[PDB]
RNA sequence: CCCGCAGAAGAAGCACCGGCUAACUCCGUGCCAGCAGCCGCGGUAAUACGGAGGGUGCAAGCGUUAAUCGGAAUUACUGGGCGUAAAGCGCACGCAGGCGGUUUGUUAAGUCAGAUGUGAAAUCCCCGGGCUCAACCUGGGAACUGCAUCUGAUACUGGCAAG
């Protein structure tokens, strides 16, 4: 009973990082294509895109700067076993600030950067490193 | 050998202080350019950047103060 | 260690109570004697150690250590429990207070005088 | 508007009367979970209208018995 | 009675005199309705010993409250200006 | 609620000047201050970190002349005060009374300074303190009464604080018995050799 | 309109009035209509050797795009200010603002 | 120059016919103090060699950090077989606070203001390098641009 | 509180010194006498027992006991584990209950933003003020991490409808 596409979808990004393939491949939906969007803005993933239409899935591109992974530390922070919902100021810094913590927000998803400036929280999603 | 014509120095500062203590010796002389193997060019205005850092008493003019 | 067991029962710590019934944790109680004894302790050491029970005004009645280079302590005598365990022998978890009460202090003793309820010499 | 809160009613056979589910969805202090937690809020109405199966807007109104502190001000999906 | 009254809140020897809207049958040191000034019989040069509220203390006394001879006394010496 | 004792056994046991004499005799002429007091002074510490703490807690608790709870107290006013705690306990311990007074050299040591305050004659701003550790703010005039002026105790003291090194931020007048507490000080002024990070360290523990 | 570059000591008895006269030196260079490029204050550094007895005198550096003549007026300043001890002023070819 | 401190000694013994016979094991880190660290660990037969042995096999694999000014750049924690650290930079007006055992593996390096705590087992030879661990992946913001692009 | 008389004159004890833990030597005792918070000391050369000398730590207080927190991440929400150290029910179904693929629209419970009321005073913290200083007293602020109301956001979850 697959009951988490979010963490499956991040530890795909585990397992390929550490077989550092080129590619990962998971079902699509729209929080996914959120989440792929934002970590293409920070540069964690140089590509993401939606293919089909029956049965969409999501096919993502991996990042290695020399040789090595780019991204070391990804975890799930908010998880159907317990849910985290964090006012605006109280949102964290990952890693002193260096990292960042993806939050769902109540205008939308952004970093913790972005929500933090634009002065609102939310349900937390994970930590990226 | 030169440091400065290493790290390509445009001029030398004369509030930079820690490397006028190296080519300060222990008097307060300057050192001449036949012992550190500095560039003239170099010397000249590293020599006025000292006569500098000594007016502001950053570098003492001699150990007897 | 999930936080639903957890919700349906929380985390619990044993107590771990105290290693004296000295009763109502008071720091003394007083006493009537029971009997002196002398007791021989645990393997390692080897002693004829000075040992007393005592019966407390509480109702309790435990065993307690005679510390001190020697006692004139007899039968029927009210007596002070501390506390403080002694591990040569089992048993025994309590001290006796010298010098307080029908408990005279240790004779002639110049060093740590005041843990054996002795005044002052002339000095 | 007055205060007014919302809520399952549980109850049946209850003559004149309704006891009714208040369901709130509330935080756990240590552990950290949204939890459902339900309490049962005893709440008037006349020649009893509403029944098992319907969720009703309920108002604290002065008292008529013991706990019966609430009158009922309007009913919605009234169905199976 | 809703009235203002002191209370000794200074040290022993060293009295500070809270002057507070209390109801009279309460302790003098207990419980009150809301403080509003002080007084220092022992008060240093600079004179910061003595300080009320003007306006809060007419709504009181407007709304019926009484005072006390030495609140009245210290309304006098405070007075408008001295 | 002072040491009263021998001075030198607590300069013999740090081994280096703690300042509690006047200074007209030479040090090692008057204690042979190499090695600890006491029958077995002669050997080798090879002291724990524990210990060499302790002993730069110690060493400044004899210079200062300061018990335990007091020092306690300073430092938990120092990790009260914002900034370098480190050198905030330093700012604390020079803005004592009779430590100013050793400073403007009223007194030949501190324990002259000590009694000197403690006999009700130093005026300060108009007033006057009979608290030893009275902490003095900035720009506070210090002065000797006219009681107890141009006494041979306060000559002498004159006479040889003149060899000192002249604290900058004091403010002397000699002939008037008049100071000045212009500024506190900082660490940089101060001895150069007091390690105040052990202190912070054996009491963060 | 040419690059200047000042540091100026301060008597330590005077420490704690320098961000007026810092405050007072850029209000009138504005008015001047120049700007500031580096304004760093070292506190109270130990000389080299004493001037006018003294020691730990207080240095202010300064980078000021200026014309001459309130310049000028500011050397006057300095030289008629006993507050102010050491001034020294520069050219330096072009603006900056580094550390150090 | 690079700060050679010792940290713990200890003896060991091996179980031969004749009988039991003791060596000396001594644990050492040095470095400069400036993103500079490396650990030692060296056996002989008498405590003077076995320092010996261990400082100079400690200015050998030395390992290199990225440091701040005086401090860490992010919190840390570091996991090695059963010792577990947690470290976080301090404010310049702090100490540095840790236990014995990371004091010198951290004086040495050059910050001077850590909030660091050992968990769990806190034998010296494996909090140290349990320490190196961390230290060996302290990262700066210019490098994790070089990794992303921003 | 201020002034004057006389003369160092009227005023220092307590614990500890094997490691942990700062401070060690001599004599007596000799598995006795005893110490002891844990490890452990003592059976004729005891730095651990008792005495002395010396030293160390506190100080008009000093020790012991007593009690609670911490160190203890040793009930681990933050923040622990279950092959062999303690730990996977012998194995299945299974009601309640916890969680749940994917989109559209609705709602706004959870969630988040703002506003208001309130969160007594005192206590804590910070900037001040006065007792010769300090303790103590005291002005103002900050906080009181809460609760309740109301207005908004609908990304996610929850609800509903349609797939």
């Amino acid at each position: 009973s697959m009951q988490d596409p979010i963490a499956d979808m991040l530890t795909r990004i585990r397992n390929g990082q550490a077989a550092n393939k080129a590619a990962v491949t998971m079902p699509s939906s729209k929080l996914k294509v959120a989440i792929a969007n934002v970590l293409k803005e920070e540069g964690f993933i140089e590509d993401f895109k939606v293919e089909g239409d029956t049965k969409p899935e999501l096919e993502l591109t991996l990042k290695y700067f020399q040789g090595k992974a780019v991204v070391e530390s990804i975890q799930r922070v908010s998880r159907p076993g317990l849910r985290i919902y964090k006012r605006k100021d109280e949102l964290p810094k990952v890693m002193a600030g260096l990292g960042i913590a993806v939050v769902s927000t109540s205008k939308g998803v952004m970093t913790d950067r972005a929500a933090r400036q634009a002065g609102l929280g939310g349900e937390i999603i994970c930590y990226v490193a | 050998f030169c440091r400065f014509t290493a790290e390509g120095v445009q001029e030398i500062d004369y509030k930079d202080i820690a490397t006028l203590k190296n080519y300060i010796t222990e008097s307060g002389k300057i050192v001449p350019s036949r012992i550190t193997g500095t560039r003239a060019k170099y010397q000249r205005q590293l020599a006025r950047a000292i006569k500098r850092a000594r007016y502001l008493s950053l570098l003492p003019y001699t150990d007897r103060h | 260690a999930t936080v639903n067991q957890l919700v349906r029962k929380p985390r619990a710590r044993k107590v771990a109570k105290s290693n004296v019934p000295a009763l109502e944790a008071c720091p003394q109680k007083r006493g009537v004697c029971t009997r002196v004894y002398t007791t021989t302790p645990k393997k390692p050491n080897s002693a004829l150690r000075k040992v007393c029970r005592v019966r407390l005004t509480n109702g309790f009645e435990v065993t307690s250590y005679i510390g001190g280079e020697g006692h004139n302590l007899q039968e029927h005598s009210v007596i002070l429990i501390r506390g403080g365990r002694v591990k040569d022998l089992p048993g025994v978890r309590y001290h006796t207070v010298r010098g307080a009460l029908d408990c005279s202090g240790v004779k002639d003793r110049k060093q740590a005088r005041s843990k054996y309820g002795v005044k002052r010499p002339k000095a | 508007k007055i205060r007014t809160l919302q809520g399952r009613v549980v109850s049946d056979k209850m003559e004149k009367s309704i006891v009714v589910a208040i369901e709130r969805f509330v935080k756990h202090p240590i552990y950290g979970k949204f939890i459902k937690r339900t309490t049962k809020l005893h709440v008037h109405d006349e020649n009893n209208e509403c029944g098992i199966g319907d969720v009703v807007e309920i108002r604290e109104c002065r008292p008529l018995s013991k706990t019966k502190s609430w009158t009922l001000v309007r009913v919605v999906e009234k169905a199976v | 009675m809703v009235t203002i009254r002191l209370a000794r809140h200074g040290a022993k020897k060293r009295p500070f005199y809270q002057v507070v809207v209390a109801d009279s049958r309460n302790a003098r040191n207990g419980r009150f309705i809301e403080r509003v000034g002080f007084f220092n019989p022992i008060a240093s040069e600079k004179e910061e010993g003595t300080r009320l509220d003007l306006d809060r203390i007419a709504h009181w006394v407007g709304q019926g409250a009484t005072i006390s001879d030495r609140v009245a006394a210290l309304i006098k010496e405070v007075n408008k200006a001295a | 609620a002072r040491y009263l004792g021998p001075k030198l056994k607590l300069s013999r046991r740090e081994g280096t000047d703690l300042f509690l004499k006047s200074g007209v005799r030479a040090i090692d002429t008057k204690c042979k201050i190499e090695q600890a007091p006491g029958q077995h002074g002669a050997r080798k510490p090879r002291l724990s970190d524990y210990g060499v703490q302790l002993r730069e807690k110690q060493k400044v608790r004899r210079i200062y002349g300061v018990l335990e709870r007091q020092f306690r107290n300073y430092y938990k006013e120092a990790a009260r005060l914002k900034g370098n705690t480190g050198e905030n306990l330093l700012a604390l311990l020079e803005g004592r009374l009779d430590n100013v007074v050793y400073r403007m050299g009223f007194g030949a040591t501190r324990a002259e300074a000590r009694q000197l305050v403690s006999h009700k004659a130093i005026m300060v701003n108009g007033r006057v303190v009979n608290i030893a550790s009275y902490q003095v703010s900035p720009n506070d005039v210090v002065s000797i009464r006219e009681k107890a002026k141009k006494q041979s105790r306060v000559k002498a003291a004159l006479e040889l604080a003149e060899q000192r090194e002249k604290p900058t931020w004091l403010e002397v007048d000699a002939g008037k018995m008049e100071g000045t507490f212009k500024r506190k000080p900082e660490r940089s002024d101060l001895s150069a050799d007091i390690n105040e990070h052990l202190i912070v360290e054996l009491y963060s523990k | 309109m040419r690059h200047y570059e000042i540091v100026f000591m301060v008597h330590p008895d005077q420490s704690e009035q320098v961000p007026g006269m810092i405050e007072r030196y850029t209000a009138a260079i504005t008015g001047a209509e120049g700007k500031i490029h580096r304004l760093e204050d070292w506190g109270r550094r130990q000389l080299a050797y004493p001037i006018n007895k003294l020691h730990k005198a207080h240095y202010v550096l300064m980078n000021v795009e200026a014309p001459q003549e309130v310049i000028d007026e500011l050397e006057t300043t300095f030289r008629f200010n006993d507050a102010v001890i050491r001034s020294m002023v520069m050219r330096t070819k072009h603006a900056v603002t580094e550390a150090s | 120059e690079l700060q050679e401190k010792l940290i713990a000694v200890n003896r060991v013994s091996k179980t031969v016919k004749g009988g039991r016979i003791f060596s000396f094991t001594a644990l050492t880190v040095v470095g400069d103090g400036n993103g500079r660290v490396g650990f030692g660990y060296g056996k002989a037969r008498e405590v003077p060699a076995a320092i010996q042995k261990a400082m100079e096999k400690a200015r050998r694999n030395m390992i290199n950090v990225a440091l701040n000014n005086g401090t860490l750049q992010h919190p840390v924690k570091g996991v090695h077989t059963g010792s577990r650290v947690f470290m976080q930079p301090a404010s310049e007006g702090t100490g540095i606070i840790a236990g014995g055992a990371m004091r010198a593996v951290l004086e040495v390096a050059g910050v001077h203001n850590v909030l660091a705590k050992a968990y769990g087992s806190t034998n010296p030879i494996n909090v140290v390098r349990a320490t190196i661990d961390g230290l060996e992946n302290m990262n700066s913001p210019e490098m994790v641009a070089a990794k992303r692009g921003k």
